């Protein structure tokens, strides 16, 4: 996802403007849904939501825009269990040994006879959870186990949550409810209002740790692979207890990385770290933040706005429109140099030329050069010491950068990842004058429209997610709801799409209207007011009763 | 008195809903969404009380990818009775409305329809939903940071034999 946030120092009109560009799937339990709330003196929102859930997840109001990201912060942790050397089912706690609790949950199974049989199935659970097996890495043996505590399941707060929120005023107020509830589960939380403040939030809920006790209760090992692993044998190692807390065992508020500025914030996923590098957040429980190289996605973004120069809506939409695929700015130059110095060595033919022809974006009308871009991209990733530049935690936005040639191994190695992508790609059976958006399509019944956007490790903005499904790409997640807000005098100007329309239901009249609009990138008015609303040609109404 | 809901359409099929309270306000949710993902909704309803084994067999998937029988064992744990209850009687009298609206919604799109929108009428999972549901839904959605992602470890979890 991404998410930029304008404040009054660097939009044209002096107000806040937001762009919500939360990727997700386009399919399921977690498609989002278009949708405007009224109840009239008290409530006023319109957004996107997931399915079952009566609130409104992204949206805007009369003075305030929000949206989310996946953050980068621990929503659980792991614990490494000393297993009773006695009993394989009991489990070590200050020495003592404790028994393994089993509930069995039935499960009934229909077979091909059509007849319904019941399948019984133990889950052992710990003081601190249910266990989980990931065989060859986390095992159960008889001498350790794992067991896994998420925070979330005693969240019961999370829809009152977001109907708070959909009764937010201003930034101010959005702050003071999401702080004082804490029922955000796993998201940041952008926004901005018309006084023009622009606010990130990574207030969300996470295992609460006293920072003297991480370098005692972490498991070293696991915690350097990305785990959020936990000493399960020490007491002193169970989430720590703070009264200002909203649940127990959670981070509270005041610990959590908040911006509030005037000129911009913005998030793609990485950490709270460089929501803006003028005003970097740091001094935070690994659990909550940590300071890691942004991806591609996050450079692109902060390339486009850092500068003196006023934001226009038009700058932020193109952003997403324009399908620049960043990550070849750090590695193409230098790949056509070495296209260049290998003239005529045929099996690099195709590649160089289709690389040379490219417009460096993953359009419709883009050409094989991004197929050729990302199978070398893949291959890429997989060689050690490459870059010319490697990353400098002194210049996180500017570095990586660039293919170290000049050193001979790295020169060979990078020929041969060039020629290998080139030989994957002459394989695969795609033809002569094939361009972007005659690859990547969704099905919508019996036909086929064309996506544009491209994969989000690759910095496309416009992320978009495809997986192989006969002759084509067929996109599974990427960019969803779009939805860009600025606050001129008559009220909330709202703009966007949701890009897989309003219904998954191929019956339905709205089943891929908007999606055709979204592969054109001709993104719509979100009417809001009541004028808005009464000037579509459109408008239909409906008026619904029932008794209590 | 007592469910009412005023819904507005504007182009591509946005419903704009007007009510006086969160009752009525969750009936006309539940009734736009139902007109546009009813098949959707009952899909997943049922992928969280964990019976995707029960209409769809052993060889099916869910949404998530994830075979049908782990699914529906994870799901049957994280959705026990005792759990919902819990998650029921900590909501606000607010949500609680706006639960009761939006089944009760929903399941009025579903007597009324006669097929024009929802390509699934027949199908016995495609039914009535309760309040309960929706909160499966929510608690589904809430682990999706945390043991969701762990679901077929959790399934895979077995204490070693008398092996080495
Ligand atoms: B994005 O890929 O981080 C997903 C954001 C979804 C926000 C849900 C409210």
């Amino acid at each position: 996802s991404n998410a930029i946030a304008v404040g009054s120092e660097r939009s044209a009109d002096g107000k806040g403007m937001l762009l919500a560009n939360p990727h997700f799937p386009w399919n399921g339990a977690m498609r989002f849904y278009q949708m405007h709330l009224t109840i009239p003196g008290r409530l006023d929102v319109m957004g996107a939501s997931l399915p079952g859930l009566p609130v409104v997840n992204i949206g805007f109001s009369r003075h305030l825009a929000w949206t989310h990201t996946v953050d980068t912060s621990s929503h659980f942790t792991l614990y490494r269990l000393a297993l009773d050397p006695k009993d394989p089912r009991r489990y070590l706690v200050d020495g003592r040994s404790l028994p393994l609790e089993e509930k069995s949950v039935a499960i009934e199974v229909r077979g091909a006879d059509g007849k319904l049989s019941r399948v019984e199935h133990k889950v052992y659970q710990s003081i601190y959870g249910p266990l989980v097996v990931w065989p060859g890495k986390l095992d159960w043996n008889r001498s350790e186990a794992y067991a896994l505590r998420d925070a979330n399941l005693e969240n019961t707060r999370v829809l009152q949550q977001w109907y708070s929120i959909n009764q937010a005023s201003d930034v101010a107020d959005l702050r003071r409810r999401v702080e004082a509830l804490q029922g955000i589960p796993w998201v940041n939380t952008l926004a901005a209002d018309e006084q023009g403040n622009a606010l990130y939030m990574n207030q969300s809920v996470v295992p609460y740790l006293k920072p003297e006790l991480i370098p005692a209760c972490a498991i070293p090992q696991l915690v350097a692979e990305g785990l959020p692993a936990l000493q399960g044998q020490d007491s002193r190692c169970a989430w720590s207890r703070d009264p200002a807390a909203a649940q127990a065992g959670i981070t509270p508020a005041a610990q959590l990385p908040v911006l509030l500025r005037r000129d911009f914030v913005q998030n793609s996923n990485d950490s709270a770290w460089l929501t803006n590098p003028a005003s970097p957040l740091q001094g935070f429980s690994p659990l909550v933040s940590q300071e890691k190289p942004i991806g591609p996605r996050a450079r692109y973004a902060l390339s486009r706005l850092q500068g003196k120069q006023p934001l226009e809506a038009k700058t932020l939409e193109e952003m997403v429109t324009a399908n620049h695929v960043f990550s070849a700015d750090q590695v193409l130059p230098d790949l056509l140099r070495l296209c260049r110095d290998n003239q005529g060595e045929k099996s690099l033919a195709r590649a160089c030329a289709a690389l040379a022809q490219w417009d460096r974006g993953a359009n419709l009308d883009s050409g094989s050069g991004f197929v050729y871009f990302q199978r070398f991209m893949q291959r890429f990733a997989e060689l050690d010491g490459a870059w010319k530049e490697p990353f400098d935690a002194q210049r996180p936005l500017d570095t990586p950068q660039g293919i170290a040639l000049d050193r001979p191994q790295v020169a060979t190695q990078v020929r041969q990842a060039l020629a290998d992508a080139a030989a994957e790609v002459e394989k695969s059976g795609i033809p002569d004058g094939a361009r972007w958006g005659d690859l990547q399509v969704s099905t919508r019944g019996q036909e086929r429209i064309a996506i544009p956007g491209g994969d989000g490790h690759f910095g496309v903005y416009n992320a978009i997610q495809s997986v192989r499904k006969g002759d084509h790409l067929e996109v599974v997640g990427g960019t969803s709801y779009i939805q860009l807000v600025t606050f001129p005098e008559e009220g909330p100007k709202a703009r966007g799409l949701l890009a897989f329309s309003q219904s998954s239901d191929p019956r339905s009249p709205h089943y891929r209207d908007q999606t055709e609009l979204f592969s054109r990138q001709q993104w719509q008015t979100l009417p809001f007011s009541d004028r808005q609303i009464d000037a579509d040609p459109q408008l239909q109404r409906l008026s619904i009763r029932e008794a209590a | 008195t007592g469910l009412a809901a005023d819904i507005r359409w504007t182009a591509y099929g946005v419903p704009h809903i007007r009510a006086k309270d969160e009752r009525g306000l969750g009936y006309g949710i539940g009734y736009a969404y139902a007109r546009d993902n009813a098949c959707l909704l009952a899909e997943e309803i049922v992928t969280a009380r964990g019976e995707r084994a029960r209409y769809f067999g052993s060889e099916g998937k869910s949404s998530a990818e994830l075979d049908n029988l782990p699914s529906d064992i994870f799901y049957a744990w994280l959705n026990q009775p005792e759990a919902l209850q819990a998650f029921w009687q900590a909501q606000t009298p607010a949500v609680r409305q706006l639960l009761e609206g939006y089944a009760a919604g929903f399941n009025r799109f579903l007597r009324e329809a006669d097929g024009k929108t929802t390509s699934c009428l027949g199908q016995p999972w495609l039914r009535a939903i309760a309040t309960d549901d929706l909160l499966r839904l929510t608690r589904r959605l809430l682990v999706e940071g945390g043991v969701g992602q762990f679901a077929d470890a959790l399934v895979a979890a077995a204490p070693p034999g008398a092996e080495k």
